[PDB]
């Protein structure tokens, strides 16, 4: 429901 | 039973912009590894392991004299 967004902890 | 820390995997080397780390690559073959070793010792090399704690087990042997 545009909450399909994903950040990231990768350096 | 033997292990090393090779390094850091370098996919981590911008944790910081400096740190006191030796990063390397992540290995490019396979993770497990098989290998025939035919290894050799002597008869001595048994005397020597039995007669006295060898290696990293006499650390106090860095002190030198006795």
């Amino acid at each position: 429901t545009n909450i399909e967004s994903a950040p990231s902890l990768a350096p | 039973g033997a292990c090393k820390r090779v390094g850091r995997s370098d996919a981590y080397a911008t944790e910081f912009d400096l740190e006191a780390e030796e990063y390397v690559p992540i290995p490019k073959g396979e993770v497990h590894k098989k290998k025939e070793i035919v290894q050799d010792v002597t008869l001595h090399d048994l005397d020597v392991a039995n007669a006295r704690p060898q290696g990293g087990q006499d650390i106090i042997s860095m002190m030198g004299q006795l």
